[PDB]
Parts: C-alpha cells; structure tokens; sequence
C-alpha cells in the first residue's frame, strides 16, 4: 500500500521501548598497600580470639574458599583490634567511589552536568546524608537530579539498580544514568565468635564499580552493550528463604550477618526458578521445541525420562555467575554443563578480587573484555543472588568488539591469569 | 611519663613471592635465641606521620621478603631427632606499633636510667606461637616535644647486626626519595656435615628447647648505656707510651676498660667472648650472620689488677678464633653472655645513616635481648663520629656498682 | 476533515502520560499505652544525665517545640536507660508497618497477589533483609515483584517514593503500587550529651503511613486523588547545605544527627528554590503575568519594586507543610502570607503526633479529610524537606468528596481539635 | 541470694488530665514525712509477664490521676513564710522496677531475718529533687521457684493506708477483668484556720525542712515482722475472765503484748501513740488521711511490770483523741515513731483481696519508712482471717532483745 503505512508505522514506533545502552563502566582496582594474604588473616584472627574452635573453623573456610593473595581489605581492618568508626568507614566510601567515578569521567568525556539519574546501592553502610548526596556534593551535579539510594538489599542489588535505571530511562527521554554499585567492608566486620556469622569475615573484600547508561541515539555507536532483559525473582515469600541470610545480634551484642546451614538448598532453588523464567526469553526456537513437544511424550507415554536440562551454551557466549563462593560456581557448572572456559571469569575474579558484594559481575565482565574474548554480537549473562534471596539476572548484548588493551582492573595482571586454583591452600 | 596507646598493625610485601622457602644457614641457627633492640631518636617529627612511615615498607619488604616470613620446620625422612627450621616466605607481615609518650625526649636521652630500650622497642620473641611470631617489630613513638623514636626489635635468626642496619638504611633510602642498593639473596644456604660434638668454650650449650626460642635468665637484666667521649679516648691512649702495638684504641681500649670495671665488681672473669662485627669478612649476601666469635684467655694475672693498656694488648693478638665451630654445632648455642663476658664490636656499622628525609638522627643506641647470665658489651659509634657509645647489658645488681667504678676513667 | 483525524487522535492518546490515582491510604495511630508527656520526658532526661546544661537546653527546646501531651515513643525508650537493640527495633518495625497495611487491605479489599510495585522508605533503620522483604514475607506476595528499599534519604523520602511509584506506573500498565513511609525511633536515640545532637530526641515520634497507588482505569470511580505534579529540588551541591543535617559520632562514640546552627538560613533557600520551580506549574495565568507584564517594568523603570511574592491561595485550597518544627511553619506563613486556617493541619499534626519523619504529610492530609474540608476538585500541596538539603513537593487533586467519619488516625479526638497552643509549655 | 537486675520504667494515665491542681488537705501535710512499704507474695508467677502487669495501670491511673502527679509549691502573695504544697496533676508517671531474685521464695518468707521488705520494695522517698520525685514505686520481682512479690512503696502524703490498699485493689480488679468501684475525688480539700500552734503530745515537732521530706533517725532501723497465731490469741483471753470491758480482744491484746515486750527492754515507755485506722470515721474519698491519732497515759504502774490485761484495758478506754490538733498544726509533725512508740491498728483493712487473676496472695506484710527513733507496731491480719501479723519497726539494737522476750509469750 501507499496510504495505510502511517497507521501501522506510527503505532508500532510509539509502542517499542527506548533502547538502554551501556556506554562504558569503570571498576576500582584497589592498591597493593591494602592486600591481606592468607597468613596475615590467620595471624590477625589468632591474636584477636582465644578459643580454638573459632579459629579452626576460619582456617577450614579460608583455605578452601578459593581466594588468593591479592584480595584487599580497608585500612581499618589492618589493625590487630579492628576499630570501625563512622568516619573511618565514610572515608573508605570516599575512596572506592570517587576513584571509580573519576576513572569513568575521563574515559567517556562525561560532563557532570549531563547526569540526570543517579542510582547508588550499598547494603550495610548508609549515612543520613546518603552516598548519592555525597556523589552530588563532590561532583556538583544538578539540583533537579533524580537521585535514588537503594540500601539493605543484599549482594543482588547490583541488578536492581540496573533495572531501576532501565525503567527510569523509558520515562525520561535523552538522559544519562550513573549507577554505582559498592560495598563498605569497614562496618561489616563481626567482632564476636559465633561460628555461623564469621563467614562474611573471610570472603568480603574491597571493590566498587560505576556504570553509565543512556538512551540517546548519539551514544549508539560509542556504546558497548545493549541491555536486552532483566529478570527479577524474589523468593522472600518462603518462610525458610527469608531468614536464610539474616542480620542478627549475638549474645554479647555484636551485630553481623548470620548465614543458615541450609543455604545451598535455598540458593539452588532461587537459581532454578530464575533460569525457568528466563529460559523461554533467550533460548532459540529450535531448542525450545523440546518442551512444547517433548512434554507431550511424558503425560501419556512415561512420567520419568532421562534428565534433559536445556543447554544454555546455545543461548549465550559469556557467563558471569556472581562470585559468591567456590561452593556455588561448581554446583551451577555441574547441572548446567559448562566448559571450564565458561566459568573462568567467575573463578579468577573470586581468586583475584574476592567476594566483592554487589559489583563482582563488572569485574567478571572486565575479565572477558581484558582477554579479548568479547567479539561483536555476543550475549553476556549475569546472574546474582542476595540476602532476602532476590535472585536477579540480566542479559546484555555486545555492540562493538572491544580491543585488547582496555585499561581496566585486570590489565596489570592479565598475563598470568588463568592460574591454577588449588583445592586446599596448604598452610 | 610512660609510653601508652599501642596500636598494632602489619605491613606486607607489595608483590606476591609465591611458594618460596628461604633456607637458613648453619650460622643462622647458632644465633637464634638472641634479639636486637635498636632505638633511633629523631629531634623533629614534623611531617612524619604514620602513613608516610608505612608506605615505603611495602616496596622495601619486596626486596627483603624473608623478613616478612615465618619460621617453619622441615620433616626428617630418616631419623626424626633433628628437624631443621627454615623461613617460609609467606607474606605474613611486620608489626608496626604506634605509641606515644608524654615526656621530653632530650631529657630522656640524658637520663642514665637502667632500662630505656625495653619501653621504646616492642619486647616480644619467637615465642610459644612459634609459627605465628613475627621476625621484626617496628615501634614508632611520638613524643610530647615533637620527637620521634623508631624502635626496631630485630630477631637475630634472620640477619646480623650489620645486616640489620643496612637493611634499615635501605628503607630510609626508599623513604628519602633515593634509590637503594641491590639486595643479594641469590646463593642459597646449604648445610655442611662436619660431625662436631665438641661444644666451643666461648659459648654455653643450653638445654634442648623446642617452642620458646629464649633462655630465661636467673638474674634480672637491664641495659645501662653510657657514653665515652673524645677527651677520654685520648686519655686512654697515653698509657700506650714506650710500646707500639696493634691495640686499635677505639674498641680494644674501651672494651678492655669495661672488662676491668666488670672484673672489679665480679669475682674473676678471666675469659671473654669477643664477637667482632667485621666488615672485611662479609660475603655478598644481605641477610647472613658473618660475626667473628672467639675467646680471649687471661693466661696469668687477673684482669682486676692489670692496667687497661695490657688488657688492650691482650685483646688484639690473643683472640683464638672459634666462629667456624660454633656454626657447625648441633645443639643450642647461646653465644651472647652464655659462657663468658661478651664484647661486641659494633663500631664500624653505619648506625647514623638512617636519614629519613634529610634528618640525621640525634641519638642511636642498640641494645640486646636474650643475653645470658654473664653480660654483653656493645661498643657503638657516636653521632659526631669521634666518641664511642657503650651499651652494657648486665644483671641489675651489677649496674649500680658499675657506674661508680666507671666514673674514675670517663670524668 | 474526515481522514486526517486519527493521525492526531492516535498520537495524542499514545504520547500522553498514564494517570496515577491515589486509591486509599492508612496511617498508624499509636495506642495510649505509648504516650510520653512533658514531665515524663523531663524526668527521664533528668535522671539519665548529670550536667544541668544538657537538661536546661532540652527544657527550652521541648517547652517551645509545639508538641503536645499525646505524642508516642516506642516501648524501648520508656525505660529509664533506653536499650536500643536490634530485636527491640525490628519488633517495632513489625508493629507500625504490619498494622498500617492491615488497615489498608481492609478498606480497599486489596488482595496481596495484586501488588506489583513496592517502595518502602526508612531513613536510619535498614536491615540486611530489608523492610520490603519483610512486607513480602509477611503477606506472601509474588516472586516477580518490583521491590525497592530507599534508605538514608532523610525526612523528605516520602515524596521520593511517590515519585518512584509514579515513574514505575508509567512503564508497567495496569498495576498497583504499595508505598510505605515510616520512621523507626528505637535506633534513632542519642545517648550522648552534645548540645546540637539532642534535637532529634525531643521531636521525633512514632508513626507510619501505607499508601496504595494505581494507574488502572477501573480505579477512577473509587480513588480519592490524582497525582498532578512532583517537583524535586536537591540542594546538596552547596557545601553549607550538605553538611547541615549530618550524622556523626561524638567524643564518647555515640551516633546521632548533628544539626548545624544555620539550618534556618539553609531551609529558607531550599524552600524558595522549590516554590520558584513549582510557580509556573501551578499558579493561574492571571498570576503568572508578573514575568512578561510586571518584570518588564523592573529592569528599566526602577531596579527594585515593592516586594511581591505571588500568593498561592488562588492556586491551592489545602496546604500540608511538613511538621518539622514550629519555627519552620511560622517562617513559611510569613512568606506566602497564608491564613491561620490554611495552616491548621500542619500545626495540629505537630501538636498531636509530633515530628514523624517521612509520614507527617499523610497525617496532615487525614486531618483535612477528617474535618470534612476536602471538597471535590480541591488541590492539595505537600511540601517536605530532608537531610542532603532536599525539599521535594507534590500536588494532588481530589476526585470525590470524602465524608466525615473516615476511620483514620483522628476520629477519636477530632471533636476536640483545633486547640489553642501556647508559646511556652509551663514548667 | 540478693535481688539484682533492676530495670526502671514508668506508666502514665491513658487520658490527658491537663492543667489540673489537686489541693492537699490539712491532714495530708501532717503525714508527709512517712512512707509505706508493702510486699504481696504470690505463689505462681505463671502467665504474669511485665506487660500484662503494666497494661492495666493505664486505665487504673485514669481514676487515680493524683498518684501520677508531682509535688509542687504555691506562691506567697502576703507573708512569704508559708508555702502550702499541692499535687500538680501533670501525668509524670509511676515507676515500675522489674527485678529478679535467685532465692527460693517459700524459704525467704519463713526466714525471720531483719530486713526483707527493704529489698523487695524500691527504697526511695520524696527526696532532694522534690519536684521530680514519684509518689509510688511498684517493684515486680520474679523468683527462681516461680514466685512473684509485688513491692508497693506508697508515699503517705497523697493517701492513707486503707486508702492505699483499696487503691491497689482497684488495680487488681482491673487486671482480673472485673469492674472497679468508682473513685471519689470531687470534693476539693479546703484549708481551715483555727490558730493552734501548740504541739500535741502524741507527735514530736521536728525542725523545718524544705527539700528532703525524711527525718534521718540516727539509729539504723529494721522491719522485723513476726506472726501471732490462733492458739496464743485464746491464750491471751484467759486473763480477761472475771471482768468485762470494751477492750477489743484482737488488737488491744497483741499491741499490749508488744508494749510489754518493748517496756521490758527500754527504760520507760510511759506514753504510747495509738493510730487507729477506723472505718466509721472514713469519708467517701479514696485519697484522704482519716486516721485517729491519740495517746494513752500510764496513770499508775509502769508498763514493764504489769499484766497484759491491764495494758489492754488501758489502751481502749483511756485513749485521748487528738487527730484534729495534728491536722490543725502548722509545722512538721512526724507522727510515726517521733514522740512515742506508735501502735497502728491496720487490722480491719482487706489486704488479701489483691486477687490478680484468681490467685489469692500467699503472704502480705506492710513495712514502713521514715519512722522516728521510738518505733512502730503494725498489727496486720493473716491469710485465714483468724491470726495476726505484727510487723515491728525497731532500731535494730532492740530487735534481737525483742525475740528473746517474746519467745516465752508465743512459745
């Protein structure tokens, strides 16, 4: 036709969502004057406590956790009694954030007067003037800025902020959105001696990442990734999954995170109920035709067949499983059948940087960008899981092949990795 | 006016060493029960915070990575009676103890009180937690008047005294913006079996200890460090008239004077133990114990009725060397103060080279720990390079009788 | 025309924003077994402290603060030494919230499987399983919910959650949004004796409000208001306005809010820079003609005319100034030249309930609803100001005239109000 | 076995009273220096937390809002010498002191040690801060065996003792879920003149006090509360044969017994004070001091060598009533223990009607405070209604000599 093309060509172009790009992102590479080795940690925790049951548990945790010798702690856990103050934890928040945004505003040319949306997430530390107000005061941003400060949402709040800055870029056209994911280790230190609350002492390390999104069309040739899907899953309605990761107080009055002993049966449930909801979105139609077409041959033929999980290798090229521990990347490799090159960024990020809470996925993305394995057209899958057992997921798509020197946190030590990780660090 | 507010902290090497096992020498295990405490007094502590004093310790411990290690024990595949220790170079750390005092520093320097090095250096040892005991403690004391007293508690296992002072100067040269010399750890140490069971008579074989590398003394010890000026150093050279001998009259006169003053108090110290920290016998390595342990016999008259000149002539040619058999011994050795009165020759050592920015130190004294029940005499150099500073570590009952007897020579 | 008509009638119906209605809201009325009178407070603080300079300051603060004899504190500040635990503060968050949503789901018939968005703001208290996860766990909501937990945004995060639930209801069609604004007073107590951190002790009281927003078309014969504008003004770029309300630790190690001495010269500049940017939105066209009809006679006739603030009494019929103190509402009455009847809810809410931090605007709205003064077509103005110097504002518009028995927080004492409040409460 | 873990809290009325002033009568200010101490022992404290015990006090204090007030002082427009106090009814509260004890309660009840009421009631008074001192403290202590001892310390300024026991019963009835009897406060207390400046000989006019309504007695006094059984009451009536008189044989017998026992110790208690808590002279008000203060002369033999029936016939017919002159006095009065040994007649008061839910109390004793240097005798009723419980406040020196003299009369 020639006249019925404005009606079909108008209601379609006003129903499609505005595309959300990832222009660039900067991560914090912590200095070498803040690293905590294995023996330094096991000498500090042997001078702090007096009982032998609490140290032989931390040895068994730390020598099998998979961390390395370059994991960094803030400069208040380097004293033999750690003295976490409000000023000493705020001065670390001005170090991990302001040196990650200054890395971002010199590699993108971003003026600070151009940031319209600012989403900052941090689990434990949140002052009365928030971290978003601190970023506004440091960089002198606009007065009509949309500043949100999510807090208390656990280690999976890195993909809640991405979904928030995706939903705030559909309403407001032609805007830039700065997303800062961080974790302040200084008020997180548990002073007591309860054997189920010492697990956030041996895993959480320094790290922060600043992420710049936009929905302009000028930044569609300069951008790197285009966000395709964000799938959220909150298993907090279950009464045993709400109290799985739980902030309590012990018998002496020291607050800390109390991990339950049935966590790997709950973390294996929020993963399989988020993979189920993201399966029909990203799997190809040639491989989705063994669920609309094989399940007919169960209810009438035989209930109980050979176990056929759908292979997600034919849907993605790069996997970015959150580096929570060693006991969660093996179980997500075993039943999903991933090659050792697939779970390699998630292992070497845990080995080099440790369990950075919210921003581990961006170090895992910088690993794949640093080796030169991110070609043009690849799909990146980032999985996260948190404290109330939110288990969020995001699927990106690379727009242009990133050249091999990236000036990220990995470029000073990328000629050594991947190094072999031992099963037990022998002491 | 005592020190208070100790905040402990550690510093690690900046680069991962890997799985390296530093093997100790045969002379590194004879000196394992002794410790070195040295205080470096600074007059103006302006701009010297405890972050600018800690930041060069991360590149400095990269050159000197066995200092940040921990003592371990190898296994015996044959008979299991000996187990040779070694330094496992895991980057465990070096203690930094920030303290502060409310006294005047230039008054505490000229105090002559028995016991000052124990308060400014952190007193610990390779103790009952032997696998988790640091080999070096650094205590930074900020005084009330603005002074600064760095106290280095150095274990004599890993290094010597001239291998401690140049190792500290290699940190002060990194802090000062200079470029330090290259460290040498490249030839590894290997044991040589010589099957020597004869205990040398310059040392005293203490019993088999297993997890506390320190001999607790019966008498209580204290470090009294007096001063020997230039006007007495030319006074002691005037009884060498009519004879031209090899009495090098800045160690062999001063220490013979202290030998006579101690033999005036005690019964009969006929033999001594001269431990020369010689500079011509040093090898290229940066962490090794090339001391010269010997013994000097009186062979005749007592040293209480003999003049200082004859006790200087006796101490220069009659040194019977025993540093080769001390290292080849199998038990525990206890060199300093074990068998006889120990005389150390720490006078050619560059103590005052710890210029941290441009600040030459005002007073540097070196004491010891783990000294046995006989005594140690450490003849150190003065600030202006002309006098001698003598730190005398004796039992506390023999110090008050020593200051009265030594006043008749120094004036 | 007959054919160039749907080309306008299909763009004007697709480019307009979705309307966001206010279906209903419920406010927590604290019981009579929690009230703190003037003499009880001045006996507690007289028995705790020993210096008479820390009680003669609180006497002069509280006797001129404007509060009354029915203000309530949580059941952990009723002990002579108050004991703020984490179980003692979590059991208050399960009281002021779970009884403000139980009141909301009984007057709207809200089935809990219909809540799609959930925004919960609370300034200080924020556990690692957040308050939104607690609300999801209690009422057993869905697993694909969009739960956000704003924390650390001060006393003005009540109109940030409204803006967030407004901007999330444009993206997701046919959804309901639960907005909970609360303040937990049990971890807000200050144990020290610094004379500039004692003002949050004498003002902050209990109170929470649960708010149900919806963008459906079926909720137009049942809703009460319609959200017209939301204006945000973040004055955090100035260093004076960022460190004005500040959370510190004193010399003994107690945390608390450190109000600056120049707060009245800073709040007076964040209010005049929010009224200025809301002026062209809400003022009538007969009053917006001082710009191109009178300010044209300001630049050449005389630099400086007689001072003419535009009166907002022709633009609004109801005012809901946040009950911060008595000194900030007398200042905003002299500026806009408001009547003594226009400032009645903002005074009687401070007199009855106190300075409830994030939710005082909803008690101020329930006052106007409970007196029978909310006619059909009236416009409501809610002003709020927080801690990074934010002063957010929101304009509603009433849809149906609310009858006088409302079952709100006022209906047992609304026959007694308004009362004559004195300048000095006598001690 | 001591009481530990005191947690203090307040309970205010549920309704705002406002700017109300409660005017104290002329008899309420004569009894302002004394205080009541009451312990109500319960067997099972099961179901009674410290929330179900605190929650009925919010509708209980709504009827009794002067109990939640504070003492203030009126102004002097004429001469500045008198300043009559008044209870300004600001809802300040009533202290709730949660505590716990690790001793067995049934052993501590039958223990007979001097001082048990002092630790279960909160030891306080209208003290140095008179404008901020509460008029009632309730101590709720839980025992190890599950016992519960409610300790009421009632200030004698605001109410009487039969105006305190019914004031607590009107809380126990609210706790049980019944309907309490309506309180009467509506006739306002007016001050009356009459210019009587003479001190009555039943009281002892102490010096003028201004900010501490408590006379320090000098001697350390203690509450020793023994028991008078049923078989000894019939053994006290065998001397009342052959003569008929108006002596009520359940108060004036045992009070004459304690009078004889104290006259056997002390020199000569020639006159004694008899404070009858009579029920016929009571008005309708719930907070008022309708006691009958008097004095009894000896008028014959000494009370030390006299039979009990003579001291019983003397204590009933020959009492001289003086409750009008005590209320018409202008200074400070100090009835209990000030001038003479007082003999309280708190025996028609219903103490065992504090049924919390359905639980009759096990053992109820009323001690006092602020008693002067003479002593007090509080003849209370027992649980069965046939025995008497005599609590004797004494200076401690006369306590251990009282138990020896009373052992031959109680057997």
């Amino acid at each position: 036709s020639a006249f019925l093309v404005v009606f079909v060509g108008t209601v379609y172009v006003m129903s499609r969502p505005r595309p959300v790009y990832l222009v660039d992102y900067a991560c914090y590479k912590p200095p070498a004057s803040c690293r905590v080795p294995f023996a330094t940690f096991m000498e500090h925790t042997r001078l702090i406590s007096d009982d032998d049951k609490s140290v032989r548990f931390q040895t068994r945790i730390l020598e099998r956790s998979g961390l390395g010798e370059d994991t960094c702690l803030p400069p208040a856990n380097h004293y033999i009694p750690p003295n976490p103050s409000m000023e000493a934890s705020r001065a670390e928040a001005q170090l991990v954030i302001f040196s990650a945004i200054d890395d971002l505003v010199r590699r993108t040319g971003l003026k600070p007067k151009d940031i319209d949306i600012l989403v900052v997430n941090c689990s434990l530390f949140s002052p009365t003037p928030s971290l978003s107000a601190m970023i506004i005061n440091k960089y002198k941003l606009r007065s009509n800025i949309r500043s949100f400060n999510l807090s208390g949402m656990g280690c999976s709040a890195g993909l809640i902020s991405i979904d928030l800055a995706r939903d705030m870029l559909q309403v407001h056209p032609n805007s830039n959105a700065l997303v800062v994911s961080t974790e302040i280790i200084t008020p997180n230190f548990y002073q007591g001696s309860r054997r189920d609350m010492l697990l956030p002492n041996c895993l959480f390390r320094m790290g922060a990442a600043a992420i710049l999104l936009s929905n302009r069309r000028r930044e569609a040739r300069r951008a790197k990734y285009r966000l395709v899907h964000v799938v959220r899953t909150h298993k907090g309605a279950d009464d045993r999954a709400y109290r799985c990761v739980y902030e309590e107080e012990d018998e002496q009055g020291f607050s800390g995170i109390s991990l339950s002993k049935e966590l790997m049966a709950i973390a294996g449930d929020a993963l399989k109920s988020n993979i189920t909801t993201i399966g029909p979105l990203v799997l190809p139609m040639s491989e989705q035709l063994l669920f609309f077409f094989r399940l007919v041959g169960r209810k009438l033929v035989n209930k109980g067949w050979r176990p056929y999980i759908p292979d997600f290798k034919l849907a993605f090229e790069h996997f970015c499983i959150h580096a929570g521990g060693r006991a969660v990347i093996d179980e997500l490799q075993k039943n999903l059948q991933l090659s050792p090159r697939h779970v390699e960024a998630s292992r070497m990020t845990l080995h080099r940087f440790g369990n950075t809470s919210s921003s581990s996925l961006w170090y895992e993305l910088a690993y794949i960008e640093a080796k030169g394995r991110m070609r043009r057209g690849d799909r990146v899958w980032q999985i996260g899981f948190g404290s109330g057992f939110k288990c969020n997921s995001a699927v990106w798509k690379c727009l242009r092949s990133i050249k091999t020197p990236t000036n990220g946190p990995w470029d000073d030590c990328i000629h050594r990795y991947p190094v072999d990780v031992p099963e037990v660090v022998k002491l | 006016g005592a020190v208070h507010g100790h905040r402990l902290s550690t510093v690690v090497p900046s680069s991962v060493t890997g799985e390296v096992d530093y093997a100790l020498a045969d002379a590194d295990l004879a000196f394992k029960l002794h410790y070195l405490r040295g205080v470096y007094y600074y007059r103006s502590g302006d701009g010297l915070a405890t972050k600018v004093l800690k930041d060069p310790m991360f590149p400095w411990l990269d050159d000197h990575f066995p200092v940040a290690g921990r003592v371990r024990r190898a296994e015996a595949e044959g008979d299991g009676a000996p187990r040779r220790p070694y330094i496992k170079c895991n980057d465990c750390g070096v203690r930094i103890v920030e303290a502060r005092c409310d006294r005047d520093m230039a008054e505490w320097i000229r105090d002559a009180a028995p016991g000052r090095i124990r308060q400014l250096c952190y007193d610990k040892v390779l103790g009952p937690e032997l696998f988790f005991s640091p080999l070096l403690y650094v205590q930074i004391t900020n005084f009330k008047c603005g002074g600064l007293a760095l106290g280095f508690s150095w274990a004599h296992l890993i290094g010597d005294i001239p291998s401690a002072a140049t190792c500290f100067n290699k940190w002060a040269q990194i802090l000062s913006g200079k470029k330090p010399e290259a460290t040498v750890l490249t030839p590894p140490n290997q044991p040589l079996q010589g099957q020597s069971p004869a205990a040398p008579r310059s040392v005293k074989q203490v019993g088999p200890m297993e997890d506390l590398w320190l001999v607790p003394a019966g008498r209580d010890m204290a470090c009294y460090s007096f001063h020997v000026s230039d006007a007495v150093l030319k006074k002691l050279h005037q009884q060498q008239n009519g004879r031209q001998d090899a009495a090098a009259g800045t160690f062999e006169l001063v220490s013979a004077l202290v030998w006579q003053a101690v033999a005036k108090i005690r019964g009969d110290v006929d033999t001594v133990t001269v431990v020369r920290a010689d500079a011509a016998a040093r090898s290229g390595k940066s962490l090794a114990n090339e001391m010269k342990v010997g013994y000097v016999e009186s062979a005749g008259s007592s040293p209480a009725k003999t003049d200082v000149a004859e006790l200087a002539a006796l101490l220069a040619k009659n040194v019977v060397d025993e540093t080769a058999a001390v290292a080849a011994f199998q038990g525990d050795v206890l060199v300093y103060g074990g068998a006889n009165l120990t005389l150390v020759d720490m006078e050619q050592v560059d103590l005052y080279g710890l210029e941290i920015k441009g600040q030459r130190p005002v007073y540097v004294e070196y004491g010891m720990d783990g000294v046995g029940d006989e005594g140690a005499v450490l003849v150190q150099p003065d600030a202006d390079g002309r006098g001698r500073l003598v730190t005398v570590v004796l039992p506390g009952d023999e110090i008050d009788s020593l200051r009265a007897a030594l006043g008749s020579a120094l004036h």
